[PDB]
RNA sequence: UAGUGGCCUACCAUGGUUUCAACGGGUAACGGGGAAUAAGGGUUCGAUUCCGGAGAGGGAGCCUGAGAAACGGCUACCACAUC
């Protein structure tokens, strides 16, 4: 509903740009960088609970109380999750399962600073 | 006299007689009024593809005892909302909503295989790729 | 200021520049289970 | 008119069709051999290589010509839509 500034066009905006974070923001005619957008309350953050499968032909397990760099989408955060069984849960009540299962679905539980559009993690 | 005229001028009656008794047959009246065209959301087709609306809420018209991983779908040739079904059931992980299927009946134009209202259409091919070489662990079996 | 080369500011009705919710410290007072 | 003819036109007559179904309505209706049939009859389909009809997006209209109400011909309207 609250979509006002028109996409499709070209735009010249005065984006306030801090002097702190001026190491790796470059001018890509030959290099690779991109820039994204935010929301109102995406400025706030929340607590997430992922669904994870094991990667295919990736047999060896990982203990699941350990910092894994989570992407849900593309961007990277070394989040400290809590995997729990990804069964069909009627009551939506989970476990503090410590570690992983080598085949089935896992449900992470962690705090992440949230990008709310259901991506393949 | 067996309740009928017989005499060899009476055919005037008879082809008007059966003409008014074909309507007591069922598929005759179903057919010659275009009821398959004014209804039956395939519209006389054999398949239809459409986006999955969402996960489905189970309303018991008996009996298959679980949340049957079924998919509310709405077609794109018509846009008429039907509850659907996947066989080889489970694996609720591998497509989002608003995503493609290919629908086909159960064998009676469905109407009954589990406790779900109006579930009569097996999904054949999600997003153009099949299910039978996708339950075969080549590819992966979708979600709602 | 959002413009085209129509001026749209970064107006007042916004979440100020927090990351966790600033009402969250006060939300550590809903003593739901004092177990 | 190439010609019969209410095809018109001018005066006349009051007729004509029909429960032996007029008229009106619907057709996911282009009509004829084909198909699935297979005891026989019945049933349903026929856009489709052949015959006949129709149209060149929809209606008009006219030229040239033995022949066209022609559209890889033309004029106009209507719907589009290029530099």
């Amino acid at each position: 509903n609250e979509a006002q500034a028109i996409a499709g066009d070209r735009i010249r905006m005065f984006i306030r740009f801090p002097k702190f974070l001026l190491e790796k923001i470059q001018d890509p005619k030959q290099l690779l960088f991109a820039v994204y957008g935010l929301l109102l309350h995406e400025h706030k953050n929340a607590v997430v609970n992922f669904s994870l499968q094991r990667w295919e032909q990736y047999d060896k397990p990982v203990p699941s109380q350990e910092p894994i760099v989570v992407q849900y989408g593309v961007r990277r955060y070394t989040i400290q999750p809590l995997f729990s069984q990804g069964s069909n849960s009627p009551n939506n009540v989970h476990k503090y399962e410590r570690f992983l299962h080598p085949d089935t679905v896992s449900v992470a539980t962690c705090i992440a600073p949230v990008d709310f559009t259901q991506s393949p993690a | 006299g067996k309740g009928k005229p017989r005499g060899l001028n009476s055919a005037r009656k008879l082809r008007v007689h059966r003409r008014n008794n074909r309507w007591a047959e069922n598929n005759y009246k179903k057919r010659l009024l275009g009821t398959a065209f004014k209804s039956s959301p395939f519209g006389g087709s054999s398949h239809a593809k459409g986006i999955v609306l969402e996960k489905l809420g189970i309303e018991s018209k008996q009996p298959n005892s679980a949340i049957r991983k079924c998919v509310r779908v709405q077609l794109i040739k018509n846009g008429k909302k039907v509850t659907a079904f996947v066989p080889n059931d489970g694996c609720l992980n591998f497509v989002d909503e608003n995503d493609e299927v290919l629908l086909a009946g159960f064998g009676r134009k469905g109407k009954a295989k589990g406790d779900i209202p109006g579930v009569r259409f097996k999904v054949v091919k999600v997003s153009g790729v099949s299910l039978l070489a996708l339950w075969k662990e080549k590819k992966e079996k979708p979600r709602s | 200021k959002i413009e085209k080369i129509t001026v749209f500011e970064s107006n007042m009705n916004r979440d100020t520049l927090d990351e966790y919710a600033p009402e969250g410290t006060e939300d550590w007072s809903d003593y739901d289970e004092d177990f």
